[PDB]
């Protein structure tokens, strides 16, 4: 039952934004989006120090996810800070404000009753006076939400981690842990704690290996992500973090394909070299939700591959015999704890991944309408130059009659492939199906996810829903198309608000 | 409370009753019948590249595979046929008991079971009368319900 | 005084000689199948004749899948289910003796462990790792039984 | 605890025979090998009665299996004519060394010594010892339901005119016991006295059948200790499996299994009454296996061991037997014995257990020629053409026979052993003679080496004698009995030391 100093602190309610001011031992656990800058003293959140000057955060921390501290404790001890007082400032410790984020990502309770409550708008009567809705508050009464806050011993390995990134010489880190182990918020804080204003403004190397439980990636991507700007909140992959290449697995686990997930770990540990030799970037790598087994192994064969110069294992167990003693950490697990209906599962929060990429206008702006009213970007199938081929990436036997059908209501992912690399070597015919064995060796760039919508047969088009993207303007690249093992929310095929104004047999579904 | 289901308005299910469960079993070419096992077993893979099939319809494509397997064996190194079908067996009783014979299951799977895992490998007859036991199995508990 | 049945322990050398010829580079990978073949001759006439001991019968085991997953170029899935039991079996075999510490007791690696049960209780383990876990055993029983001999 | 009565100055001690007088309240138990013959009374053993007129009758019972009891209760008609100084108590018992030849297996054995009659007050030195003081040995003690089960079948025996049976039960369930109950109860001589027909249907524990046999055997005399297949009762024939379970090959078990009814049916259908023995599968496709067994026997009765059961109860008459049951020390250590002391026996009842080596062996050729046409190899038949050969050597393989036409078949390779395809064994009916040892082969002069236990210079006009090798396996005690690891340097032909 966490909760906060209750205010009755002179707030105003404004319009798009609310002023708060903070007594020394305030403290703030807000729930919802919200953009905050500082008005008046050094506003510290999650174990950094954000002064006055510094610029305005963005704050998307879901109900799955804890609830980052806000704290006002600490007296602004630095002339960095720079105070704007339009009101009232008045001596009482520090003032900060947060301004109202209308991400519309909160309207998720269109597709799905469940997602309800996890971006909140108040989904009764009101028990508060002078209550007011906005897409954020904080619990002012106390609520079953947990904080983010660890073990000093948590804070401290990151911390001690950290004036090692102050001064010239660059680390390396590997981390390693079971799912709900906490590797994720471990990497966040990690993160936060690198890009502090404090410290130089030089962007972090960020290395995800997980295609499961990804962070800084859309769903199933291997990526490489030099973050220049934290994200302060548990953005579900949701938010723009510039990023030099996505790798599509196609796959939930490494097991299913292992070599093509070597080959593209290895790649991509090669691009970071490229950069991260440079020793401005500090590189940093996330590992799969695999402790044992040929997770091990690959682990392992990644600590051989990146020279470490430090590795974080989560549990305590057999890691210590498998991995030489070479400079590890070990840290306990101390995983978020919470409801299974408040804490979504990975696997139900992987569809809130995987729709939502497709439902971004914008890096902050999130149009939940089912995808079938927009227009479906008709593009070409066969030898024709806007979609050359198909490659199944597992299930490689297929009917030649039969993957044409497999790709129709399913999410695929559309590749770049350069000059003659594509003629590299079926039947074209209603479609080429480029093999698996020639896609491996070929290089490829990724370009977004597709949903693939009503496949036509009798014309070679064929419909593409794909989320926000530049013209495709390709001299000789030929964008293939892959289908891997990505799964397909419900509720962007069969939504209430489609069904209800269809209700007819509807092709995929079943009542 | 919808389902998705990897098949275009659910009457390819219909479909797969007739490809791998032909009207006739025996005035049909044994090569034609194999063909059609085949096609069936082709159709349940794109619908597990589309999504998870139900576990007794894989077990249906595998335990098909496995029939055609043992008795289109020419003999010789029967070591291959021997595991494959005792996996494909051990992959179908595992995964109907994963979720007392309440289910109805034969005793002479779970013995199977026993014997291919841990004790010594089942003969070629043995898997045959197994896979075939397995294939009636099936069909009397999922294949027979399902209609048009 | 126990019994072999193989008429001399040298025809055992000539077992070890045809699954590890030891020139492994170069050979045409065709005359490596052939050996292959004749030494999975010799484990299953040894089988007929007498039990034999249970690395034997499963280096046999695992060099006919490794044999069958180099071969294969389709519908995988017997390719998948073959190598998958084979594995299981060897696993079991080597287990059944009498959970964790069990498998550091013996030796057996931990991919073994899960490939057995993601073999029995989940889907099939992908070609491509049954392929890792085939070699990584072949290696094991060079690591154990066959050096010695 | 179990003991016997022992009796002083009553007993006379002779050569060769040991006659006792037991009073009306004295129980006898007897471990070893020996002739039971009745001089005055009657004797009644393991709940059937014997008189003094019977004829003599012979005891095989070893420490592995339960001894049965020898009761002196009493008075019946003559008939029964009793024949000695002094008449004594009611009953008389006359005991007759039975030079058997067993106590002999300590030669090659050094465990199985102790099974038998061995000596390792004052007593002599006999084949027979009875165990005066109280001892470790089990007696043949059953339960009243076992008793008046099996006995109700010996009424309906005693009348017009045949019953068919069913023994389903686990390996230690203790079918072998109830069985041999069974048969002495009817065969007893006070009952219809036309031989029972006996079924045994189990090869991997079986009973009045050599190791690895399906037999049909119409028993006309009681074995009246727990031979260990040992005494031979006239039976039509083996029917050899080749393997200790039926899950090896069950197509082959179940088409030996069917053509084997039809004899019993063709026999029994003229007025003896069938007798089934089933395997120690009672879980499994073991069940299926005795379902399909009822189905077509039809039996009068059936009987299970143990409680579990829905399944047989359709839809034969069922009974419910607790299983009760009992040293060997292992029962599959038993089978090995079995195995040996079949190539061991010149004649029922004399057992020479020297290794079969020192015996001059037996020649055959492996070609076109009479001697042997062909091979077929059970289980495994990917066999290497050049590998079989060498295969079955040193083992113990089942010669078969087989009509000339039948016999010409398709052999496949006619280089050094023909195998004949296990696919065209199946389909042609065979004919089995005898288990043979093969001691060596010679590849150059293409003439190979087998013992066999005893045979009839195999005379035929154009009878292919087929050898089989199956899964039963050697005793190493014929390979290196610790006799001929010091008559003969230690080597290692088949054999390697610890």
């Amino acid at each position: 039952s966490s909760n906060f100093s209750f205010d009755d602190d002179n707030t105003i309610y404004g319009h798009d934004y609310v002023i708060f001011g903070l007594k020394s031992n305030q403290n703030l656990i807000v729930k919802g989006q919200f953009v905050l800058e500082i008005q008046r003293g050094a506003i510290d959140i999650n174990g950094v120090i954000y002064h006055s000057g510094v610029e305005p955060m963005k704050f998307i921390n879901p109900s799955s996810s804890s609830i980052p501290l806000i704290q006002a404790t600490q007296v602004l001890n630095s002339s960095l800070l720079e105070n704007k007082e339009s009101q009232e400032t008045p001596g009482y410790k520090s003032v900060i404000k947060l301004t109202n984020l209308d991400t519309h990502l909160e309207s998720i309770g269109r597709v799905c009753p469940l997602f309800k409550n996890l971006f909140w708008q108040f989904d009764l009567d009101q028990y508060e006076l002078a209550f007011s809705d906005y897409t954020f508050y904080p619990i002012t009464k106390p609520d079953n939400t947990v904080s983010v806050i660890k073990h000093k011993n948590w804070m401290d390995v990151i911390k001690s981690l950290t004036e090692l990134y102050s001064n010239d010489q660059s680390i390396k880190v590997i981390v390693i842990g079971g799912k709900n182990s906490g590797k994720s918020t471990f990497l966040r804080l990690l993160v936060q704690h690198m890009l502090s204003p404090t410290l130089q403004q030089l962007p972090i190397n960020f290395m995800d290996l997980d295609p499961g439980q990804p962070e800084y990636s859309g769903t199933d991507c291997i990526s490489l992500s030099k973050i220049s700007e934290v994200q302060h909140g548990n953005h579900l992959s949701l938010t723009s973090t510039d990023s030099t290449q996505c790798h599509y697995v196609g796959f939930n686990s490494p097991k299913d394909q292992p070599t093509r997930y070597n080959l593209l770990v290895e790649q991509l540990v090669r691009s970071y070299e490229s950069d991260g030799e440079l020793k401005h970037e500090s590189l940093l790598i996330n590992t799969p939700g695999w402790i044992k087994g040929y997770g091990l192994e690959l682990t392992r064969t990644l600590i051989e591959r990146v020279k470490p110069t430090h590795v974080i294992y989560l549990n305590s167990g057999t890691l210590g015999v498998d991995i030489d003693i070479k400079g590890t950490n070990l840290i306990p697990l101390q995983g978020s704890f919470n409801h299974s209906g408040s804490r979504y599962s990975s696997s139900q929060l992987r569809l809130l991944k995987t729709m939502a990429y497709f439902h971004k206008i914008d890096d902050f702006k999130f149009d939940f309408q089912p995808l079938l009213f927009s227009p479906p970007i008709q593009v070409s199938y066969g030898v024709s130059t806007g979609i050359s081929a198909l490659t199944h990436l597992k299930e490689t036997g297929i009917g030649m009659d039969h993957l044409e059908r497999s790709i129709e209501a399913t999410i695929v992912g559309i590749f770049k492939v350069k000059r003659d690399h594509l003629e590299e070597c079926f039947n074209k015919g209603q479609l080429p199906l480029l093999p698996y064995k020639e896609f491996i060796k070929l290089s490829t760039e990724f370009f977004r996810l597709a949903l693939v919508h009503s496949i036509d047969q009798e014309k070679k088009i064929m419909n593409l829903y794909i989320p926000q993207f530049r013209t495709l303007d390709l001299t000789k690249e030929a964008i293939i198309m892959v289908r891997g093992n990505t799964d397909l929310p419900i509720w962007e095929i069969a939504s209430n608000e489609i069904v209800k104004r269809f209700k007819r047999q509807l092709p995929y579904i079943t009542f | 409370h919808p389902r998705l289901t990897p098949w275009k308005s659910s009457d390819e299910v219909v479909y797969l009753k007739g490809l791998f469960f032909p009207a006739d079993r025996e005035q049909i070419s044994r090569d034609e019948l194999y063909r059609q096992y085949e096609e069936a077993i082709s159709l349940v893979e794109m619908y597990s590249s589309r999504t998870r099939v139900s576990h007794i319809l894989q077990s249906t494509a595998h335990l098909f595979s496995a029939l055609m397997m043992l008795e289109s064996f020419e003999g010789g190194l029967d070591d291959t046929v021997r595991l494959t079908a005792s996996m494909t067996i051990i992959r179908f009783v595992n995964g109907l008991l994963d979720p007392a014979k309440k289910i109805d299951l034969p005793s002479l799977f779970v013995e199977f079971r026993h014997s291919a895992t841990h004790d010594a490998l089942p003969s070629l007859e043995m898997c045959k009368t197994c896979v075939d036991r397995a294939i009636d199995w099936v069909w009397d508990h999922y294949w027979d319900g399902v209609l048009s």
